[PDB]
RNA sequence: AUCAGCUUGUUGGUGGGGUGAUGGCCUACCAAGGCGACGACGGGUAGCCGGCCUGAGAGGGUGACCGGCCACACUGGGACUGAGAUACGGCCCAGACUCCUACGGGAGGCAGCAGUGGGGAAUAUUGCACAAUGGGCGCAAGCCUGAUGCAGCGACGCCGCGUGAGGGAUGACGGCCUUCGGGUUGUAAACCUCUUUCAGCACAGACGAAGCGCAAGUGACGGUAUGUGCAGAAGAAGGACCGGCCAACUACGUGCCAGCAGCCGCGGUAAUACGUAGGGUCCGAGCGUUGUCCGGAAUUACUGGGCGUAAAGAGCUCGUAGGUGGUUUGUCGCGUUGUUCGUGAAAACUCACAGCUUAACUGUGGGCGUGCGGGCGAUACGGGCAGACUAGAGUACUGCAGGGGAGACUGGAAUUCCUGGUGUAGCGGUGGAAUGCGCAGAUAUCAGGAGGAACACCGGUGGCGAAGGCGGGUCUCUGGGCAGUAACUGACGCUGAGGAGCGAAAGCGUGGGGAGCGAACAGGAUUAGAUACCCUGGUAGUCCACGCCGUAAACGGUGGGUACUAGGUGUGGGUUUCCUUCCUUGGGAUCCGUGCCGUAGCUAACGCAUUAAGUACCCCGCCUGGGGAGUACGGCCGCAAGG
RNA sequence: UCGAAGGUGGGAUCGGCGAUUGGGACGAAGUCGUAACAAGGUAGCCGUACCGGAAGGUGCGGCUGGAUC
């Protein structure tokens, strides 16, 4: 059955990217919406929105390419998955591509970036790597 | 690195025989009352 | 794969089964 | 395997076979030479390798190779064997030290003498 | 676990006892409890730690010196004195050993500092002193201290220094090569100056002692470290290696002999590899060899590996413990995270500074001490508690296809056998034959009868089943799947260690049945021989009823669940829209299976490719060089074979 | 009363030796055959059963990791 909606979100985004798609339609979740907002703020997706579907809501993510069709996101991976969960302190935050990437971290203050968490001096759960 | 859930057995003292099997209770650590008995029932918290 | 592997295995099994047949009554006598 | 499969069972490393088991955790070991003889090497080689059936103080009977040009070892000789495997003879894994106890150093040897127990002539 | 059950003061209670104190620590009585597949109960091994070695780190090995805790004192048991006892140099008893005896009885315990024997490859002196620090006794002087401070032996380890420095020829001999010209040793040697490090011979001579002492004295190391002089280079170098990995070549002798060797491998008349000489390279009071641990080894892969064909998916399902879990509301603050406080001995490591002529070494001051606990804050995620939803899952109603399964009855073709007509000398079989069947009437051709087994045509990469598997006809009983509607329950789901069930063929037990076929067994033929292939016979078996065994190339050599990633074209089952001739694969739309081809992606390659071997999450099984070996030993199952 | 050492008894468990006996590994030179690899001259292999100096043969079911059509 469905065990990891977040990793499903990441892999649907990745598969749609590698085939050069423009829209991705998803079941709606509050955490998925937060991930999509963090992705949009960092210039990884063109836009994102929410629609009312036949049972629940739905989330539509519009992907972004370059002028000569260069994919904006190069890689997506899930770090803390059901089974083995990953938690990080405020002084051992990870670095993606030596700092050129973004590591989404859920802390008690909300869903932040690794640099945001390092500046605010908090720690939490490392949901994913995007770069 | 996985999170592991494990259980332990504790012998505790209740004077009046109030709490029954299946209840949820609080316990406090005391002096040795007998051979392998070091806890006391402070107050039953949830019935069943 | 290659049939040399099955060939080695079959020869070993064949020899063992022949040996088992050769020492049936003796084995029954000892085990009992 | 699954991380739960690793939690339940874990990783069991391979077993490390014991090398030179007759020495019993010693660099050298003394023995009495029960027999001296010669034996022929494998397919592409041709010689008369000088070997000795000896009995160590580990109470283990072993074969040792005698290096050098010549030796004066017979039965009932105090020898001092050490490790060392020569590929040519499959059975031997020990070598008799030249220049200790009853084993003499080689004669008329003037290069790499220490490995053959020859004193530096003055 | 090739050790699954263990416990009877054992688990709890009460009244007493005992202790410095709680307590089955002990006792009398009552209740039947307590531990265990997160490994009880057994077997093996081992003193634990700060630390040490290795490693990028995680990790692996380890517990030598120095420091902390524990345990012991010839082996076993016991108590007395005190505040305090495993009481090493205390007591009692029982053993083994050593010694004295007048034979009645007595005396001993170096795993304290030295030392002996023995074992071993191997580990030291039967030394000085309480001068300093620490301890016991005493008012004090003072007395005791094999603790301690020193000394001797061992290149055993780390560090430092020396065996000489300058100039000296287009560069003496001699050795060794030579292309017979010449080259290397080599500025090296001989030669004229220089300084003496350390040792050698003399002289002086410490700090450690703001010490101790109420007596004028007080250093074991020690006349030592150290300074000032004396003539002189005067007393001081060896060990490996030179095929390639890897710094460094020629001659001579041996020729598969003697021998070398970490891997591949060198030696049989030209060896840079064996041995000896000249030369060279790397180290240098050391150089090699052996043993042990870590690395390289991503080769047990947490960091950081795999399972189509290289080792690796259980034969297939159901299900127990366990692991994991769709959208949403509130609460707790267990996991998570922030801050503050306590602790994390010293030594060790790291940074800085300082001291001994440098170094090794020492001291001082930070950091490190990666954890635990106490108070306070946060609530995104995971989790608990209390609710909600229908998208997963299950049920309900209406239709669909099917060799899915069990029982009973029953149909025809064909083979064999029997009975009876006709009929004559062959039939059968093979590459060719011969065994064999007939002439006592075979084969062949008709008519009648008995019996058993398998179901032509439909019928194929077409259907059904979890797999193994399933088609002559009819009747009775019965399991699963698909589609349409979406009324119902409201996460009830996924996987599943062990366990249970099903499981081709052969094989086993009891009782039937027996046409054809056919292991074994007989002949004939081939052949050098034929325990075979080919031919003629032929028992078990194949068949039925009821039970056993539990294996297959049980294969897609591909575990189950879920989501996503271009398409083209066959086929099986079902719903609907537009042309409607209103029939036809009329066209489209959509759900579920089953084939071929094909991108992107993946793979060592072959190949897979929406029925993945692609991209991701959950759970299980399995792999770690080839043999020995799926074998032995032990155990469980079976009548046996055997698994 | 408790109680070490000792005596008696039947079992449990771990090892050494053992007349005789089975298989395994490796050997400069030996005897018998030709089983597999090309349709290896009867395609090979898997489970099972019987038989044979030895490789091996045959029956039943299965697989293609089988050549030609």
């Amino acid at each position: 059955t469905m065990t990891d909606p977040i990793a499903d979100f990441l892999t649907r985004l990745r598969n749609a990217n590698s085939a050069y798609h423009d829209e991705v339609t998803l079941p709606h979740s509050k955490l998925k919406a937060n991930i999509a907002e963090i992705l949009k703020r960092e210039g990884y997706i063109s836009d994102y929105r929410t629609e009312d579907a036949r049972v629940g809501k739905s989330l539509v993510v519009q992907l972004k390419y370059g002028p000569s069709r260069e994919r904006s996101i190069a890689g997506l991976r899930r770090v803390s998955k059901p089974g083995l969960r990953v938690y990080a302190k405020s002084t051992n935050l990870p670095r993606v591509l030596g700092g050129l990437g973004v590591a989404i971290i859920s802390t008690s203050s909300g869903l932040l970036t690794d640099r945001q968490a390092a500046r605010q001096g908090v720690g939490g759960e490392v949901l994913a790597y995007v770069w | 690195g996985k999170i592991i859930r494990t259980t332990k057995k504790v012998k505790a003292h209740d004077e009046n025989g109030e709490a029954g099997i299946g209840d949820r209770v609080s316990l406090m650590e005391t002096r040795p009352l007998s051979a392998t008995k070091r806890w006391r029932l402070v107050e039953i918290l949830e019935k069943a | 794969g290659s049939v040399i592997k099955k060939r080695r295995k079959r020869m070993s099994k064949k020899k063992h089964r022949k040996l088992l047949r050769r020492t049936r009554v003796q084995r029954r006598k000892l085990g009992k | 395997p699954t991380i739960q499969q690793l939690v339940r069972k874990g990783r069991r490393d391979k077993i490390a076979k014991v090398k030179t088991a007759a020495l019993k955790g010693s660099p050298q070991r003394r023995g009495v030479c029960t027999r001296v003889y010669t034996t022929t090497p494998k397919k592409p080689n041709s010689a008369l390798r000088k070997v000795a059936r000896v009995k160590l103080t580990s109470q283990v009977e072993v074969t040792a190779y005698i290096p050098g040009e010549g030796h004066n070892l017979q039965e009932h000789s105090m020898v001092l064997v050490r490790g060392g495997r020569v590929k040519d003879l499959p059975g031997v894994r020990y070598k008799i030290i030249r220049g200790s106890l009853d084993t003499q150093g080689v004669k008329n040897r003037k290069q790499a003498r220490s490995r053959y127990g020859a004193k530096k002539e003055k």
